[PDB]
C-alpha cells in the first residue's frame, strides 16, 4: 500500500539496443551517490534521452495475491494519477554484491529492472509482487 | 545483313528446324 | 526480357 | 454415412435449442453458451460489441474444430448482472446499429 | 554446331549465319513451298553430328556469341571467359541437355539437384490429358483433367513437347504462409 | 564431470527452496550430526538389490 | 505436387470467407507452408510464383528456359512498375476477424499438378473378411478386399 | 517368416494421414466410415446393457 | 498428337525399351585386385557384325 | 507418353554414378528412384 | 448517428464507397455475410435426356449449375427444404429447359441466352439468365458441330454460397482500412526503407499523411473502411449490401430471438 | 477444356468474355495484356483465366460423331 | 517402423471425411510427414488388450525415448517458429485478443493474469501468457553463454512456478533436448500431465501465429548490394589461394607429409580452401541478414534449415563432389569438353561459385547434378544395408 521505495532518477545513459519497442536505461541517482539502475523501458509509452530526471517508485499496492486483474472503472483512486508509467511484475534474485549495498532484480513479464543501494533503504522491500510508477 | 555472326536466341529455330525434320521419337521409327 | 510472337512480319518486310 | 444436411447447418437441430446456456464453475456470474449452426461471422461481432458494456469483466470466444458450425462463448459480467441479460443489451445495440446503417446507407443510394 | 576457327574476321566463328537462320523460320513461316530443311544444314554442312568418342578430340565452347568473339550485372550467373581460342563446336543450347521430364522444370538451374529428380519422378504421374481422341479409347484407367491450363512460366523447350496443347495440370494462386497450422 | 545418471539432484534441491520458501540470511536450524548421518542412512535405501548374502 | 518436387498433400479446405484476403479481395486457392523452403532450397518455386504473377499482370509468358541472362531483378523491377511490391509480398488480412496480418505474405499464382494418388484409391478396412486358401490367414489387396 | 513371423490381421486399416493442431497429443483422428466398418466387442452387463442395447 | 513408336499386341500397347550393352569388337584392358595370378586381363568380346 | 518412348535400361565399373560422358546423351536429372536408379536413363 | 456510409464510385455491378465509424470487427463481419451467407438462385438439378457432344454429362451439368441468372425477388421464393412439394414447385424453384442441335455445318455455339423458362414465374424478376456481355449472347456453354445435340432440363433452386460457391451473389471484395500504418499493425518488410519499397494504397491520398514527427496515438482504434463489392451479376450492387445487412441483421436477431426461449 | 465458368479464385463471370477476347486478337491484333484492358479483367485473379486457358474442345470436335 | 516408439497406442476421436489426423508433436517418432504417407491402424479385441495398450504403450508414455534419455518428441514445427517470436520482448498483446488466447487454454484457471504494463493501455507480453499453458510449480534454468541475471542478448532460460522470468523460447529449450522443459514436466508431474502441455502450448501458440502470420520470400534470399559484392571478394581471395598453390606445384615445390602424396596433399588445401571459403563467404550472409528475414528467423527458432542452406541459397553452392573427391577426368584430362585438358582449377574439377539465388552454369549445373545424385544412390543404399542389419 506504501511505496516500498522512491527516489528521482537521472538516466545516465539510454541503449536502445536491437530493438523497435524496448531500450535500456542508466539511471543514477542525484540523491545518493550509489543507487545505479538498469531498467528496461517501452520507449512507445515512454520515450527517453539522456539525463532525464524520472521519479521511481515500487507501489506494492494501489490501494489508497488472488486479485484476478479488472480494468479501471473512472478516476479510481489507484497510484500513477500522479506517475505516467506502469508495469506489474514480480522480483526473482536478490543479490548481496558486496558490504551492505543491496541489489535486486525484478522481472515484469520479460521487462527486467536491476536496483542496488545500502541496506538501510531496500530493507522494506522483499520479494513482494511489486508495481512500477514513473512520471516526469 | 545475312553474313553476320548469330545471336543464342537464333538457335531456337534450329532446334524448330530440328524438330520438324525429325520429331521426338526418330530412333524409334528409324 | 521475354517470349516472343509478332517477329513473322518482319520476313514479310524483309521480303 | 457423416455428411450433413444443411438446413440443419444454420437452423436448429431438433430438439435442441440454437444455443446451450451452460453455468461455470471458475468465475461467479459467469457463464458459456454454445452457439450451434454458426461460426465466425456471427462470433467475432457478438464478442466485439460486448467489450463496449463497462460492467462485463471477461468476453471471449473460440472456435473449436474447423469442421462445424459450432464455437464456443465465454462470458464474465460484473456481480448483480444476469450475463443472459448483459448478452440480450449487446444484441439490442448491434441491430439498431445495422438497422441505423441501413437507413444511412440507403439514404446515400437513394441520392443517386 | 561447327565452328570455323578460319575466317577473315580475324576470328574463330560459326558456319552458320543469319542468311540460314532468315531461310530456316522462311521455311517455318509458309504455313512458294521450299522447305529450306534441317538436312540442307547438314547438306550445307554447318551442323555435325557427335557420339561419346567424337567428343573425346573436340573443344565445345558453350554459347557462340559468349565465347567465339574475342574480347555489369551481379545478378547474373557468374561464367567463365573464352581465353581459349582453338574451338570446333558450339553447343546449339546448353538447356538442350535434359530429358522429357526434365524439361518442363522452370529455372531447373535455380533448384536442389535432386529435387529435379523428383520432379521428372512424379511428372510421370500427373493427372492430365494424354490424348485428344480420348472419347474413342476404351482404355483402363484413364485420367482426364477438366480445365486444364498452360503453365505461365513455360519454358523454351516446351513448346516442343506440345505441352502448350495437352497441359497438365493448372496455375492455382498460392501464398506461402504459417495461416492455420494445417 | 558430466555423465548420465539416475534422478537429478540439482532440479530436487531448486524444489525444496521453492516448496518451502528459504528465508536466506538466516541459521539453518539444522545440525551437523544429522547431515552426515542422514546421507550415511539414506545410502542404505537405495536398494538395487533385495537380497541378504554377501554376494549381494 | 508443384513443379519442383514439393509434393504434399491436402490437409483442410478452408471456405471462400475464412482465407487470407488482400487488399484487393484476392483469396489465394491454395497454401502451403514456409518450412518447406529453407531445408529444401527450392528456390525455383519462389521464382516461378513471382515471374508468374508478372506474367498474369502482364501478359507475357515467363521465359522460364535454364540458362538464360533472366536475373531475379528483371522479373522484380518489372513487378514493381505494376503496382505491387517488388519481391512478391502483399499485405493480407486474417479471414476470422478482418484485422491486417502483423506480418506480409508471399503470393502469386504458380504451376500446380494433381497426381494419381486419391485417398479414396488408398483407403480400407478389414473386420472378418474372407482368408487365403493355402494358409487361411487373411488374403492381400484392397481390391480383392485384403488384409 | 511370412506367416509366423508376420501375418496379415483382420480389424485394421491403413490411410493417408494429415496434421490437425487442435487433437490431443495422445488422440488420432478416424475417419467416421473405418468406425463404421471396424468394430470391437463387448460384453452385456448390467452397468452398459441399456446403453449396448441401444446400439443394437 | 500420338506419334507411333509403340506396337499394339492383341489389343494392348507395347513399347520396347532401349537395351544398353558394351561394346562389340573392342578391346578393353582390366586389372585384377584379387590375389589371382593374373594381374591384368585385356578382355575383348569380338563379334562378327 | 514421350518420356516412356525415350527410356533407355541396363542389366546389372559402378553404373549409378552419373558420367561425364552422358552430358547432353542422357537426361542428368530423370532417373527412377530406388532399384532402379542410374540403370534407367534416358536420352 | 451510429455509423456513416460514403460512396465514391458505382458501376452497373461495381460499387466503391467508405465506411466509418464502425468497430472493425462489423466491418468484416459484415464482408463474410456478402461473400457467402446471402440467398441466391442457381441451377441445381439436371437431368440429362439426350447428350451427343464431345463433353460429359455432369461437365456440362457442372457448368449449368454455375450460370447466374436474375435473382432479384429471391425472397418471394421459399427453401427447397421448406416445401412440402414434390421435389419442386412453382413457389420453390424454377425450371428450367435447354435443346441445342447442331445445324451448321460450322460449329453451333450454345449460350445461356438459349435457357428458356418452362414454370410460372408469378411475376417474379427471377429466373432471367444474366446477361452481362454487351452482345446479348450468354456465357458460353457448349460447343456442337452438325449432328450432336442437346436436350435437359434443369432445375433452379434457393441456395446459399456458403453450401456451394454457385450461390454466389457477390464476387472479389476489396477491402482496407488505415492505409497508412499508422495504427501500427503491420511491420512494413524491407530492404532499405519501406517506403521507397512498399506502393503506397489507391486511398492513401483519402486519409491525411502519416505527419511524422509525433507520438504513436496507441488509444486510437480503427474506422474508415474503403471496402468495394463487385457483384456477379445475379442481383444490383446496391441489394448486395443492402441484402447484406439485412441477412446479418436476422442471425442475430435469431439469437434474440432464440434467447427469449426461457 | 472450353471457357471455365467464373474464375476460381474471384469468381467473375469469364465465360461470355472469350470470344470477345478472340474477337480482339485476330482483327484488332492487340496485345493481350492490352486486349484485357479493353476487355474489362482488370483485376489479375481473372486476368490469369483467359491469358492460359486451353481451347481444347476445338481439337475435340474434330472427330466426326 | 524400427521404434519403441514406431507403435503407439492412441485414443480414438471419429471425425469426418477419410484421413487419419493426428497431433503434429507426434509426427517425429514416427518419421512420419504428410508427403501421402500412408499409416496403419490395429484394434484390439479384448479388454486385456485395451489396458496393455492403454497401460503400456501410452503416446505420453513414451514421451522419454529410452534409446537417448531425451525426449523423442517436442513442439516442432511452425509452432516452434511462432513460439520464437511469441516470446521476444518486443513482442505484446492487446486485452482484447488476450481473452481468446487465454480461453484457448482449455484448463485455464478462470483468472486474468494483471497485465505486464498498465498506464497507459493495458497491455500484456507473450512470456507471462505462454506461462499460463505451463503448469504451476515447474521450475528451470538454462545459462548459455553471455548469460546473465540482467540477460542483456536474453539468451537463456529462466522459470519460475510456471511463469516465464526471461529467455527466448525456442528449441533448445522446448524442443527435443536432453535438459529441455518438456524433460522436466515428465519427470516433475509425470507424463500424463506433458500430454496436457502439448495441448495447451499448441493451441495457444497456433492461435496467435494465425492472427500474427508469418511467410517466407525470394526477398528472404536477397543480400545486400555490399555483402555480394563482398562475396565476391571472398571467392576470388580463394582463387588466388588455389592459384600460388598450383604453380607452387608445377614448380615441384610443393612437400606432402609423410603419409600421402603430393598430389594427395595438393587437393588436400585445395578442398580444404574451397570448403573454408564457402564457410567464411557463408558466415558474411547470416551475420548480415536482417533480424526481420524469416529465413535467419526459421534458423533462430531452429524449426527448419540450417546455416548450410541459407549459405547455399544466398552465397555459394560451394564445391560439389564424388566419392569424396572432386570430379575426377571422365574424359581424356577433362572434366567436360568444354574445357581444355589439365584445368584443375575449381570450376572445371567441380566447384560452383554461383548460388541457388542466381542460378548456375550449365557446366556447373552438369557437376551439381551428380553430386546430387551420389546422394540417391547412397540414400537407396542405407535403405537396403541399414534395414537389413537392423534385422
Ligand atoms: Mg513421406
Ligand atoms: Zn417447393
Ligand atoms: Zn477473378
Amino acid at each position: 500500500s506504501n511505496t516500498l521505495f522512491d527516489d528521482i532518477f537521472q538516466v545516465s545513459e539510454v541503449d536502445p539496443g536491437r530493438y523497435n519497442k524496448v531500450c535500456r536505461i542508466e539511471a543514477a541517482s542525484t540523491t545518493q551517490d550509489q543507487c545505479k539502475l538498469t531498467l528496461d523501458i517501452n520507449v512507445e509509452l515512454f520515450p527517453v534521452a539522456a539525463q532525464d530526471s524520472l521519479t521511481v517508485t515500487i507501489a506494492s499496492s494501489l490501494n489508497l495475491a488472488t486479485r484476478s486483474w479488472r480494468p479501471p472503472q473512472a478516476g479510481d483512486r489507484s497510484l500513477a494519477d500522479d506517475y505516467d508509467y506502469v508495469m506489474y511484475g514480480t522480483a526473482y534474485k536478490f543479490e548481496e554484491v558486496s558490504k551492505d549495498l543491496i541489489a535486486v532484480y525484478y522481472s515484469f513479464g520479460g521487462l527486467l529492472m536491476r536496483l542496488e543501494g545500502n541496506y538501510r533503504n531496500l530493507n522494506n522491500l522483499k520479494q513482494e509482487n511489486a508495481y512500477l510508477l514513473i512520471r516526469r | 545483313d545475312e553474313s553476320a555472326p548469330i545471336t543464342a536466341e537464333d538457335s531456337w529455330a534450329v532446334i524448330s528446324a530440328f524438330f520438324r525434320e525429325k520429331g521426338l521419337v526418330s530412333q524409334q521409327l528409324d | 526480357f521475354i517470349k516472343r510472337d509478332r517477329m513473322r512480319r518482319n520476313f514479310l518486310r524483309m521480303r | 454415412m457423416n455428411a450433413p444436411d444443411r438446413f440443419e447447418l444454420f437452423l436448429l437441430g431438433e430438439g435442441e435449442s440454437k444455443l446451450k446456456i451452460d453455468p461455470d464453475t471458475k468465475a461467479p456470474n459467469a457463464v458459456v453458451i454454445t452457439f450451434e449452426k454458426e461460426d465466425h461471422t456471427l462470433g467475432n461481432l457478438i464478442r466485439a460489441e460486448l467489450l463496449n458494456d463497462r460492467k462485463v469483466l471477461f468476453a471471449a470466444y473460440k472456435v473449436e474444430h474447423p469442421f462445424f458450425a459450432r464455437f464456443k462463448l465465454r462470458i464474465q459480467t460484473t456481480e448483480g448482472y444476469d450475463p443472459k441479460d448483459a448478452l440480450k443489451n449487446a444484441c439490442n445495440s448491434i441491430i439498431n446499429k445495422l438497422g441505423a446503417l441501413k437507413t444511412n446507407f440507403e439514404t446515400e443510394w437513394n441520392l443517386q | 554446331f561447327i565452328v570455323e576457327d578460319d575466317e577473315s574476321l580475324g576470328h574463330k566463328e560459326l558456319k552458320v549465319r543469319k542468311g540460314h537462320i532468315a531461310k530456316l523460320m522462311a521455311t517455318e513461316y509458309q504455313d512458294d513451298v521450299e522447305e529450306y530443311t534441317w538436312s540442307s544444314l547438314l547438306n550445307e554442312g554447318l551442323v555435325e553430328y557427335i557420339d561419346a568418342e567424337e567428343e573425346e578430340s573436340i573443344l565445345i565452347a558453350m554459347q557462340p556469341e559468349d565465347l567465339e568473339p574475342a574480347e555489369v550485372d551481379p545478378a547474373k550467373r557468374i561464367r567463365v571467359s573464352h581465353h581459349a581460342t582453338t574451338f570446333t563446336h558450339c553447343e546449339i543450347h546448353p538447356s538442350m541437355i535434359l530429358g522429357v521430364a526434365a524439361s518442363i522444370i522452370p529455372f531447373p538451374d535455380h533448384n536442389q539437384s535432386p529435387r529435379n529428380t523428383y520432379q521428372s519422378a512424379m511428372g510421370k504421374q500427373a493427372m492430365g490429358v494424354f490424348l485428344t481422341n480420348y472419347n474413342v479409347r476404351m482404355d483402363t484407367m484413364a485420367n482426364i483433367l477438366y480445365y486444364p491450363q498452360k503453365p505461365l512460366g513455360t519454358t523454351r523447350a516446351m513448346e516442343y513437347l506440345k505441352f502448350r496443347e495437352l497441359p497438365a495440370g493448372q496455375n492455382a494462386i498460392v501464398a506461402i504462409a504459417c495461416y492455420s497450422g494445417y | 564431470a558430466n555423465w548420465p545418471l539416475p534422478v537429478n539432484i540439482r532440479r530436487i534441491i531448486q524444489n525444496a527452496q521453492q516448496t518451502f520458501h528459504i528465508d536466506h540470511t538466516k541459521p539453518s536450524d539444522l545440525t551437523i550430526k544429522d547431515i552426515v548421518l542422514g546421507v550415511k542412512d539414506l545410502q542404505e535405501n537405495l536398494l538395487v538389490l533385495r537380497g541378504k548374502n554377501e554376494i549381494i | 505436387a508443384s513443379r519442383h518436387g514439393q509434393k504434399g498433400t491436402i490437409g483442410i479446405t478452408y471456405r471462400r470467407e475464412d482465407m487470407p484476403f488482400t487488399a484487393e479481395g484476392i483469396v489465394p486457392d491454395l497454401i502451403i507452408n514456409p518450412h518447406a523452403i529453407p531445408s529444401r532450397m527450392t528456390v525455383a518455386h519462389l521464382i516461378e510464383c513471382l515471374l508468374s504473377k508478372v506474367a498474369a499482370l502482364s501478359g507475357n509468358e515467363g521465359d522460364a528456359s535454364p540458362f538464360t541472362d533472366i536475373t531475379v531483378e528483371g522479373i522484380s523491377k518489372l513487378l514493381r512498375e505494376h503496382g505491387y511490391q517488388s519481391r512478391g509480398f502483399e499485405v493480407m488480412y486474417n479471414g476470422h476477424t478482418g484485422k491486417k496480418l502483423m506480418a506480409q505474405i508471399f503470393f502469386g499464382p504458380t504451376y500446380y499438378q494433381r497426381l494419381r494418388h486419391m485417398v479414396d484409391d488408398k483407403i480400407h478396412a478389414r473386420a472378418r473378411g474372407p482368408m487365403q486358401v493355402l494358409t487361411r490367414q487373411p488374403v492381400e489387396g484392397r481390391s480383392r478386399d485384403g488384409g | 517368416r511370412g506367416n509366423l513371423m508376420g501375418k496379415r490381421v483382420d480389424f485394421s486399416a491403413r490411410t493417408v494421414i494429415s496434421g490437425d493442431p487442435n487433437l490431443e497429443l495422445d488422440q488420432v483422428g478416424v475417419p467416421k466410415s473405418i468406425a463404421k466398418t471396424l468394430t470391437y466387442p463387448e460384453v452385456v452387463t448390467p452397468y452398459n446393457i441399456d446403453r449396448l442395447t441401444q446400439l443394437v | 498428337f500420338d506419334m507411333g513408336g509403340y506396337f499394339i499386341i492383341n489389343g494392348s500397347e507395347k513399347v520396347l525399351i532401349a537395351q544398353e550393352r558394351s561394346a562389340g569388337n573392342i578391346v578393353q584392358v582390366f586389372k585384377k585386385a584379387a590375389p589371382s595370378p593374373i594381374s591384368h586381363v585385356a578382355e575383348i568380346r569380338s563379334a562378327l557384325e | 507418353t514421350l518420356s516412356h518412348l525415350r527410356r533407355t535400361n541396363t542389366p546389372i565399373a559402378k553404373p549409378r554414378q552419373l558420367h561425364n560422358t552422358h552430358w547432353g546423351l542422357v537426361c542428368p536429372a530423370e532417373t527412377p528412384e530406388g532399384q532402379a536408379c542410374g540403370l534407367v536413363k534416358n536420352l | 448517428e451510429g455509423p456513416q456510409v460514403k460512396i465514391r464510385e458505382a458501376s452497373k455491378d461495381n460499387v466503391d464507397f467508405i465506411l466509418s465509424n464502425v468497430d472493425l470487427a462489423m466491418a468484416n463481419s459484415l464482408r463474410r455475410v456478402m461473400i457467402a451467407e446471402i440467398p441466391t438462385l442457381a441451377i441445381d438439378s439436371v437431368e440429362v435426356e439426350t447428350n451427343t457432344t464431345v463433353l460429359a454429362d455432369e461437365f456440362i451439368a457442372h457448368r449449368l449449375g454455375l450460370i447466374p441468372l436474375q435473382s432479384m425477388d429471391i425472397e418471394q421464393l421459399e427453401y427447397s427444404r421448406d416445401c412440402f412439394c414434390e421435389d419442386h414447385c412453382d413457389k420453390c424453384s424454377v425450371v428450367l429447359t435447354l435443346q441445342a442441335f447442331g445445324e451448321s455445318e460450322s460449329t453451333t455455339n450454345v449460350y445461356s441466352k438459349d435457357l428458356v423458362i418452362v414454370s410460372n414465374l408469378m411475376g417474379r424478376n427471377i429466373g432471367h439468365p444474366i446477361i452481362q456481355d454487351k452482345e446479348g449472347n450468354g456465357v458460353l456453354i457448349c460447343k456442337l458441330r452438325k449432328g450432336q445435340e442437346l436436350k435437359l432440363t434443369c432445375v433452379a433452386k434457393k441456395g446459399i454460397a456458403k453450401e456451394h460457391a454457385k450461390w454466389g451473389p457477390a464476387a472479389a471484395i476489396e477491402f482496407e482500412y488505415d492505409p497508412w500504418n499508422k495504427l501500427k499493425h503491420t511491420d512494413y518488410w524491407y530492404e532499405q526503407d519501406s517506403a521507397k519499397e512498399w506502393p503506397q494504397s489507391k486511398n492513401c491520398e483519402y486519409e491525411d499523411p502519416p505527419n511524422e514527427g509525433d507520438p504513436f496515438d496507441y488509444k486510437a482504434q480503427a474506422d474508415t473502411f474503403y471496402m468495394n463489392v463487385e457483384s456477379v451479376g445475379s442481383i444490383p450492387v446496391d441489394q448486395v449490401v443492402v441484402r447484406g445487412i439485412d441477412t446479418l441483421q436476422k442471425k442475430v436477431a435469431s439469437i434474440l430471438l432464440a434467447l427469449t426461449q426461457m | 477444356m472450353i471457357v471455365p465458368v467464373r474464375c476460381f479464385s474471384c469468381g467473375k463471370v469469364v465465360g461470355d468474355k472469350w470470344e470477345s477476347y478472340l474477337n480482339l486478337l485476330q482483327e484488332d491484333e492487340l496485345d493481350e495484356g492490352t486486349a484485357l484492358s479493353r476487355l474489362g479483367l482488370k483485376r489479375y485473379c481473372c486476368r490469369r483465366m483467359i491469358l492460359t486457358h486451353v481451347d481444347l474442345i476445338e481439337k475435340f470436335l474434330r472427330y466426326n460423331p | 517402423s524400427l521404434h519403441k516408439m514406431s507403435m503407439m497406442a492412441h485414443r480414438v476421436k471419429v471425425i469426418p471425411y477419410s484421413t487419419f489426423r493426428l497431433n503434429l508433436s507426434v509426427t517425429s517418432p514416427y518419421n512420419a510427414d504428410f508427403d501421402g504417407d500412408e499409416m496403419n491402424l490395429h484394434v484390439p479385441q479384448s479388454e486385456e488388450t485395451r489396458a496393455e495398450l492403454s497401460q503400456l504403450c501410452a503416446v505420453p508414455l513414451q514421451i522419454v525415448s529410452p534409446q537417448s534419455n531425451k525426449p523423442c518428441m517436442g513442439i516442432v514445427q511452425d509452432t516452434l517458429c511462432g513460439i520464437r517470436k511469441l516470446t521476444l520482448r518486443d513482442t505484446f498483446i492487446e486485452l482484447d485478443q488476450v481473452l481468446n488466447m487465454l480461453y484457448w487454454v482449455p484448463d485455464w484457471d478462470g483468472v486474468i493474469p494483471t497485465p505486464a504494463i498498465i498506464k497507459p493501455k493495458p497491455l500484456w507480453s507473450g512470456k507471462q501468457i505462454l506461462s499460463v499453458a505451463i503448469p504451476n510449480g515447474i521450475h528451470l534454468q538454462r545459462f548459455d553463454e553471455g548469460t546473465t541475471l540482467l540477460s542483456p542478448k536474453d539468451n537463456g532460460m529462466l522459470i519460475i512456478d510456471g511463469q516465464i522470468i526471461f529467455g527466448v523460447v525456442e528449441k533448445k529449450t522446448v524442443g527435443s533436448s536432453n535438459g529441455g522443459l518438456i524433460h522436466v514436466v515428465t519427470r516433475e508431474k509425470g507424463p500424463q500431465v506433458c500430454a496436457k502441455l502439448f495441448g495447451n502450448i499448441q493451441k495457444v501458440v497456433n492461435f496467435w501465429l494465425l492472427h500474427n502470420g508469418f511467410s517466407t520470400g525470394i526477398g528472404d534470399t536477397i543480400a545486400d548490394g555490399p555483402t555480394m559484392r563482398e562475396i565476391t571478394e571472398t571467392i576470388a581471395e580463394a582463387k588466388k589461394k588455389v592459384l600460388d598453390v598450383t604453380k607452387e606445384a608445377q614448380a615441384n615445390l610443393l612437400t606432402a607429409k609423410h603419409g600421402m602424396t603430393l598430389r594427395e596433399s595438393f587437393e588436400d588445401n585445395v578442398v580444404r580452401f574451397l570448403n573454408e571459403a564457402r564457410d567464411k563467404a557463408g558466415r558474411l550472409a547470416e551475420v548480415n541478414l536482417k533480424d526481420l528475414n524469416n529465413v535467419k528467423q526459421m534458423v533462430m527458432a531452429g524449426s527448419k534449415g540450417s546455416f548450410i542452406n541459407i549459405a547455399q541459397m544466398s552465397a555459394c553452392v560451394g564445391q560439389q563432389s564424388v566419392e569424396g573427391k572432386r570430379i575426377a577426368f571422365g574424359f581424356v584430362d577433362r572434366t567436360l569438353p568444354h574445357f581444355s585438358k589439365d584445368d584443375y582449377s575449381p570450376e572445371s574439377k567441380g566447384f560452383v561459385e554461383n548460388s541457388y539465388l542466381r542460378g548456375l552454369t550449365p557446366q556447373e549445373f552438369f557437376f551439381h547434378a551428380m553430386g546430387g545424385r551420389e546422394g540417391l544412390i547412397d540414400t537407396a543404399v542405407k535403405t537396403a544395408e541399414t534395414g537389413y542389419i537392423q534385422r
